[PDB]
């Protein structure tokens, strides 16, 4: 059908965020916020003005999505005026820092109408040669400015904030980060170039913010499919009922997650798996496919998997959760499950379960690990950055040398916990009590 | 190159007169930001008083005075000496400086004092630590060599040289504690050229604290130095006061001519007169010297203030960037409260319930034990243990539906949203373990302002 | 959207949700997706038949289990991506690059941003899907990693004719949880149960045991009739192998392959038609799993000591010759370990036949030490201790007539 090909496609592009300048979505809870970031751009690139504000807020919650918008919408306008400089914290380190700003300033030059040529040295002497009728704004876009604050030295902070105040060029910083306590984060010196500006982004606070926000997500304010009339009556008649399917869902990820971006993750594979206009509006009336989401997402976490398991998989995690559960510090080995394992065959058959031998516990032993079960005694595991994940690897830890029957193990679960996963149905259930 | 100022020449007689040479002493990058303007920038009433409020001496008469004096016996005297400057980041260091500098010459065109080379040499604006020396080199001598052979030319150059054939050369180390290293090879070798006879070099230490070299530094290096340190006493109460009114000399009690159709201002239709209350000064300048004497914060708050007057003025009235406006104490007052106010208060008390239970989980902990480093999964059973409270009670289990199944049959009962949500905030920590039972949690901030966040819910 | 959705076994669910976000429309297209699942849970055998029904979307497959660091894992973007935009349009003069100058995460977007710009002579907007099968499964894998793949999109232009696209194929839990507040759209992989892993080895591998060499030529020695023979050999074989295996593919897979031979030979021209007699015949290949498939004199008795002198305190040695099995072995010296060796040695001083025994017992990394490269066997801080089991030691001391079970009574 076309008419519904045009109206899935049109749905779609509003979730993900595609929609041009002209059509933008703006929440409620969100417009004040915008304000003062487009008053700070169109001061730095209208009025030739330098400023420095770092946005200070938790993930996803809509930082970039503003920035984005407000380059776009100068653009329209004011495109030979300034320039984009967006930097990274993440993959931009200390060194490689200085030829990111050099290589994003040859190629944006070139575009309006050399300076990252020669050794590390000779890079960063042309930059302070450049930025240190009108003028045209070097607007900074720093991501992940946490990384670049570290207490040991701050060069790279200390040259962009000289380039405001001393400088006379019209260097416009926007910062990004998670940390709250941004402030300490800096020098002395540092935190002295800054104009302490900090506009930390608003959340979500009654439960209207966010019916406001899913409404203006999936109501199509343009005439470019017939079925454009009957899918806002639709989508208003659930939301202004609270007894609707879609009202529970909403209020139910508002004091679990409250995050637009994490409850949006499910509202777009409901629209796209709709075969025709029947579909999609039987399941945003009943929400049958957002069961089917919330139960995959919890599928493969520690109470998916043992649901997954065989007899024996079972048994050798009860046992060995009731050696660790009688001991002081709760390490265990093979040898001391396969006790617990085998008084536990025998006391049942005395009251036929086939004895399985030491040599065939060792692939059931081997495959709770991979499983993520069985941890090893006082190991860190996954590394944080690059450096400590280099020195770990050429050290020889002692749990390499020794035998896997000697290898000390610590319980993911509790004896306590697997009581409550598992049915009264199984036969497993009488030793899980101690 | 690779070649020193040592191989240069044959003998130490046979090097000519280096201030006849016209590539000694200094002897393009500014048309590439420059486009047209399609447009006219309209400035307000309070887009005049922010530009001479920016960065770019009444308050400093004695600290002006023995800088000028310690150079202007050396220079025309045709000796060295070293000048240490410590203060508060933020008390007119460099300013001070540079003005001794822009001051001297003026004295060396009227044919008074011989003339010298101003060079600025900054730690901070370096890349590596080394790099001190093929800067200096390429201001004095004109040629691109290493970090090993300018260590070595300088060395020949302030030493062999003699007097008749040299040149004063006032060096500027800004940012002294941004070259200290392991070794301390750098910061030695520029204090020992002061102590040469024929060295004629002025070098013009600037660092942050007194007890620097004392510290860092060894009984080598201080005895280098010197002596007599020229300390820079932070701004107090009386001091900012003029320099505010300084920069708004000429605008402050003056009359513009604002217009009434786009809302340009132009310094001498309406009279629109621009006074700014003196006690929004005093209190402005006396919290400022409070906390640590800044000169540029005592800038940035006048400047913060208007901002925020200049947006509520543009708002009312409909204008654009395209009767007597007072700036009263209300925006003075906003600008230093909006950074003084912690936001971490409001930010718990705006979270999801999830959030809001694993921080009372947390704190319930410390009050029973009192270690200050609760693992994970004593946070799980502490969880559950406060939802089999009144689970008789139908008004609290319809809270476990959803906690537990999300309200479907099918979906199992549960045992990482709200877990990293906190770790990238700042707030709460997490070592670097694999297990998910035995993984001590331990809290950043407070203890006091956390326990309020939980009772305004 | 536009795509066609294949039909996979008991991935209804899973093949849905692919559908709805992988489109040949950037603008309806996510720029990160997830594929978590474990082990034998089917997530390269629903990506490959999605990707076969549709030609009209371009995949980049990269494998980075096969490049141990991850400075290999930089370098392959970069030659996978211009070696498959060459081949797509051969009629566009593009410049190549050299894969091995990206060494450092900022150097790979100045080498994308060098390919972009000279395909931008297109008409609409083409995906350039980089499925990366198995990100977890890297060596060198860090908290650090996925934070610099995940912001690759931010830093690309927007106004580009291509853009890229990241899968990652994740294997565990905990490594996926540590990026929950990225709201990323996860597709998990549960894994099977007893009926759905039957029905897999079914349907996977009927067509290569019915036509085998072994099956052949024994019905000409001793094809409906074929397919319910081979079908009730793999049923027997996860019945009498799921409380060792689990629900693994790959290791019900390999206990098909070493008892097929020996199930081929035993069938005779009465248990062609008779199921019952058949499975009595063979009993030897269901009740197991039948597995997988010289000491000195000095050197045995070595071993015994080296037992005792890491788990017992040397404080009541004074009183025997004159459960800690459990646990970790405790270190002992040099000369510890003669004194208790001597003793128990049937009618002998510490010559070099004893120190010979005892340097090749670390050696076959029977005994172990306290420094593993470079030890140095005359410093007196490095101590010794015992690295075999309890069962080990129980079959030497046997062979010697030596009774090791009393000391420890
Ligand atoms: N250019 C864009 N076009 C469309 N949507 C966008 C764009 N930039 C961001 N978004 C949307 O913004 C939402 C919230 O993430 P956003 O990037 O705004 O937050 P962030 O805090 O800067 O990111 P992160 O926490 O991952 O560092 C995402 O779900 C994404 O869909
Ligand atoms: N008397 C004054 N009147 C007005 N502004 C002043 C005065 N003295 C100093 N300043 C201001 O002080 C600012 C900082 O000066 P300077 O470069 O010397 O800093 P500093 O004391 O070395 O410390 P830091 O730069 O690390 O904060 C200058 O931008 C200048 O505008
Ligand atoms: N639903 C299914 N129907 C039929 N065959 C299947 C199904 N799921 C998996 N298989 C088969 O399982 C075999 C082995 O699984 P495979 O290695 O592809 O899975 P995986 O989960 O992607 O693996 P890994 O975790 O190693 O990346 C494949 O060759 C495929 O044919
Ligand atoms: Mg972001
Ligand atoms: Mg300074
Ligand atoms: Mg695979």
């Amino acid at each position: 059908d076309p008419g519904f090909g045009s109206l899935q496609r049109r749905l779609l592009q509003q979730l993900y965020g595609t929609l041009p300048t002209d059509e933008k979505i703006i929440f409620t809870y969100l417009q004040d916020c915008q304000q003062e970031i487009d008053r700070i751009i169109k001061q730095s690139i209208i009025q030739k003005e330098s400023h420095s504000v770092i946005l200070v807020g938790p993930r996803q919650s809509y930082k970039t999505y503003l920035l984005d918008y407000e380059l776009s919408l100068l653009q329209q306008s004011y495109k030979e005026q300034f320039i984009t400089i967006r930097l990274n914290g993440f993959i931009h380190s200390e060194q490689t820092a200085i030829n990111g700003i050099a290589t994003q300033l040859e190629q944006q030059l070139q575009k309006i109408h050399t300076i990252s040529s020669g050794s590390l040295t000779e890079v960063f002497e042309k930059i302070l040669l450049l930025l240190d009728i009108t003028k045209i704004t070097v607007v900074f876009i720093f991501d992940e400015i946490d990384t670049f604050a570290g207490p040991v030295r701050q060069t790279l902070l200390y040259n962009l904030f000289d380039m405001v105040e001393h400088s006379r060029v019209p260097v416009c910083i926007f910062g990004c980060t998670t940390k709250l306590n941004i402030l300490e984060y800096l020098e002395k010196r540092v935190k002295s170039r800054f104009s302490q500006r900090v506009i930390y982004m608003p959340q979500i606070q009654n439960l209207d913010d966010m019916v406001d926000a899913v409404r203006n997500l999936l109501t199509v304010r343009s005439e470019i499919s017939p079925w454009v009339s009957q899918w806002n009556e639709t989508l208003e008649k659930e939301l202004s009922d609270p007894r609707s399917n879609l009202n529970r869902h909403i209020r139910m990820n508002f004091e679990t997650f409250r995050s637009l971006p994490t409850l949006k993750n499910s509202i777009i594979p409901l629209v796209a798996t709709s075969k025709n206009f029947g579909s999609l509006c039987t399941a945003i009336k009943s929400c049958s496919f957002l069961d089917i989401y919330n139960k995959n997402q919890l599928s493969n976490n520690l109470t998916g998997r043992l649901q997954s398991l065989s007899d024996l998989e079972l048994a050798i995690l009860i046992s060995a959760a009731r050696v660790a559960l009688r001991a002081k510090d709760g390490s265990f080995n093979f040898n001391l499950a396969y006790a617990e394992y085998e008084k536990m065959i025998k006391a049942i058959n005395s009251r036929t379960i086939k004895l399985w031998l030491k040599k065939d516990v060792k692939n059931v032993w081997e495959n709770l690990v991979q499983l993520d079960f069985f941890t090893e005694k006082s190991a860190v595991g996954l590394r944080d950055n690059a450096t400590a994940a280099f020195y770990a690897s050429n050290y020889q830890f002692q749990g390499t040398m020794i035998p896997f029957d000697l290898r000390s193990y610590q319980m993911q679960i509790i004896l306590q916990e697997l009581r409550r996963i598992i049915p009264k149905s199984n036969m497993y259930y009488s030793w899980t009590q101690l | 190159k690779y070649t020193p100022f040592s191989k240069r020449f044959k003998s130490i007689a046979a090097i000519p007169d280096l201030t006849s040479l016209p590539e000694f002493y200094g002897n393009r990058f500014e048309n590439k930001l420059k486009t047209t303007q399609k447009h006219q920038i309209v400035e307000t009433i309070f887009s005049k008083v922010k530009k001479q409020l920016n960065s770019s001496l009444p308050a400093r008469e004695n600290e002006f005075a023995s800088i000028y004096l310690s150079a202007y016996s050396a220079i025309e005297s045709d000796s060295a000496t070293t000048i240490y400057v410590a203060g508060t980041p933020g008390v007119g260091k460099t300013l001070t400086v540079r003005e001794v500098v822009k001051e001297l010459l003026s004295s060396s065109a009227q044919r008074e004092i011989p003339d010298f080379l101003y060079v600025e040499i900054n730690g901070l604006k370096m890349v590596k630590p080394t790099d001190c020396y093929e800067t200096l080199w390429n201001k004095v001598s004109g040629e691109r060599l290493t970090w090993a052979a300018s260590m070595e030319s300088l060395e020949f150059y302030f030493k062999r040289v003699p007097k008749n054939k040299k040149k004063t050369i006032v060096v500027l180390l800004d940012e002294l504690d941004a070259m200290v290293t392991k070794s301390q090879d750098i910061m030695y070798n520029f204090f020992n050229w002061t102590t040469y006879e024929n060295a004629k070099l002025i070098v013009i230490a600037v660092a942050n604290t007194m007890d620097l070299p004392e510290r860092q530094l060894g009984n080598k290096i201080t005895s280098r130095i010197g002596f007599t340190r020229i300390m820079f006493t932070g701004y107090t109460h009386e001091e900012l006061k003029n320099i505010i009114d300084l920069r708004l000399k000429g605008l402050n009690d003056s009359f513009f001519y604002v217009d009434t159709k786009t809302g340009n201002a132009i310094l001498i239709v309406r009279k629109v007169r621009l006074r700014m209350s003196a006690d929004a000064i005093e209190i402005a300048s006396r919290k400022v010297a409070s906390v640590s004497g800044d000169a540029r914060r005592a800038l940035k708050v006048c400047k913060r203030a208007a901002e925020i007057a200049e947006k509520h003025y543009m708002a009312k009235h409909g204008y654009g960037y395209d009767g007597v406006q007072t700036v009263h104490i209300t925006h003075v007052m906003k600008a230093l409260n909006e950074t003084l106010n912690s936001h971490v208060i409001t930010f718990m008390t705006r979270l999801s319930f999830t959030a809001k239970l694993f921080i009372y989980a947390l704190l319930n902990l410390m009050k029973k034990n009192g270690s200050q480093e609760q693992e994970l999964g004593d946070i799980v059973d502490e969880i559950k243990l406060l939802i089999e409270v009144n689970g008789s009670n139908k008004f609290v289990m319809e809270i476990a539906k959803t906690l537990f199944q999300q309200g479907s049959d099918n979906i199992s009962e549960q045992l990482d949203f709200v877990l990293n949500q906190l770790l990238d905030a700042g707030i709460l920590f997490k070592q670097t373990m694999k297990n998910d039972r035995i993984c001590c949690v331990k809290l950043n901030i407070s203890v006091e302002e956390a326990k309020r966040a939980m009772n305004e819910d | 959207m536009n795509v066609t959705t294949p039909e996979v076994a008991f991935r209804e669910y899973q093949t849905n949700c692919l559908a709805s976000y992988i489109s040949a429309d950037p603008d309806i297209t996510p720029s990160n997706l997830i594929l978590q699942g474990y082990s034998g849970t089917g997530k390269t055998y629903t990506l490959k038949k999605y990707f076969n029904a549709n030609p009209n979307l371009h995949a980049v497959w990269l494998e980075p289990v096969e490049l141990v660091s991850w400075k290999p894992l930089l370098q392959a973007i970069a030659r996978t991506v211009q070696y498959k935009l060459k081949t797509l349009y051969p009629n566009i003069p593009t410049t190549d690059y050299d894969p091995l100058q990206v060494e450092e995460p900022f150097l790979l977007v100045k080498t994308l941003h060098n390919i972009f710009v000279q395909y931008e002579s297109l008409q609409e907007k083409t995906c350039l899907f980089l499925i990366l099968d198995g990100f977890d499964s890297l060596q060198d894998l860090d908290a650090a990693l996925f934070n610099k793949y995940i912001k690759l999109n931010e830093l690309l232009p927007k106004d580009s004719k291509i853009n890229i696209k990241f899968i990652y194929t994740m294997l565990e839990t905990s490594f996926l949880q540590r990026y929950s507040t990225h709201c990323i759209p996860t597709v998990m992989f549960p894994r099977y149960n007893v009926d759905e892993v039957s029905t897999i080895l079914v349907m996977s591998r009927c067509g290569e045991l019915m036509e085998d060499s072994c099956l052949r030529k024994r019905i000409i020695e001793e094809d409906d009739q074929f397919q319910n023979v081979a079908a009730n050999f793999i049923h027997l074989i996860v019945q009498a192998f799921h409380s060792y295996t689990g629900n693994d593919i790959f290791a019900l897979n390999d206990l098909i392959d070493f008892k097929w031979p020996k199930y081929v030979s035993r069938i005779t021209k009465e248990n062609i038609f008779e199921p019952l007699a058949l499975y009595k015949s063979a009993i030897k290949l269901f009740l197991s799993t039948d597995d997988n498939l010289d000491l000195s004199i000095i050197s045995k008795y070595l071993l015994i000591a080296s037992y005792i002198c890491s788990y017992l305190e040397p404080r009541y040695d004074a009183s025997i010759f004159s459960n800690p099995r459990y646990l970790q072995p405790s270190l002992f010296a040099i000369e510890r370990l003669l004194a208790i060796f001597q003793a128990i040695f049937p009618i002998m001083k510490a010559n070099i036949e004893v120190f010979q025994n005892l340097s090749e017992l670390h050696t076959l990394k029977l005994i172990a030490t306290t420094m593993n490269k470079n030890i140095d066997y005359l410093s007196p801080k490095v101590r010794w201790k015992v690295n075999v089991p309890w069962e080990i030691i129980k079959e030497i001391s046997e062979s010697v007539h030596f009774n090791i079970s009393d000391y420890f009574s």
